[PDB]
């Protein structure tokens, strides 16, 4: 139908000791991947001065 | 491809965008594992078709 | 946040993300900016609002 | 009146050498960066064989 498929979500009532925690995001992201079961080819992590985390997965 | 996550932790929110290619990729499992992760309570996920064939 | 692209040069296709933080930040120079170094004949743009203040 | 904004679109017809030339795409990518304002974080740029180049900004 197409080349693929987007996903744009708004997430609200985190836990917000995980939206502030880069390293755990990324695992949680690199794990979220595997379950769509795409190939990781890269993957970049950053947390925000102050609160805030952002990352990208490259598949 | 890419899946982004762009959190707000003074607001609780989370901007997430999940976009896959291949039939062998789906990307709600990937909202899925990531709604648990968060213990997100709301949620609002639009999906976009990127590059129709009949558009291309 | 971030800005991505994702290209298909047997399709003369392209995947672009503009997606900013910020009222000194303006997605629409980025999409200028590359409409024309990619030279396209046609587009199509949804924008979205993240993270709306009465959402959060 | 929201936290960001996000244009998701499709470029069509384009210049196919272009698309598939890495190094310019970075280029262009990270001028259209500038041209908006955007404080890089940083970058990452992929060429995928045969054909393809995917690419991301993180601002």
């Amino acid at each position: 139908k197409s080349l693929g498929r987007h996903l744009v979500a708004e997430f609200y009532e985190c836990d917000r000791e995980v939206l502030d925690n880069v390293q755990l995001i990324e695992q949680e992201m690199k794990q979220a991947a595997y379950e769509s079961g795409a190939t990781i080819v890269t993957s970049t992590f950053h947390r925000f001065l102050p609160y805030g985390v952002s990352g990208v997965v490259v598949i | 491809x890419h899946l982004t996550i762009h959190t707000w932790p003074e607001y609780g929110y989370a901007a997430i965008d999940l976009f896959t290619c291949g039939e062998d990729v789906d990307p709600w499992k990937a909202f899925e594992h990531l709604k648990k992760a968060l213990k997100a309570k709301r949620v609002h996920v639009v999906e976009h078709e990127r590059g129709r064939y009949d558009e291309i």
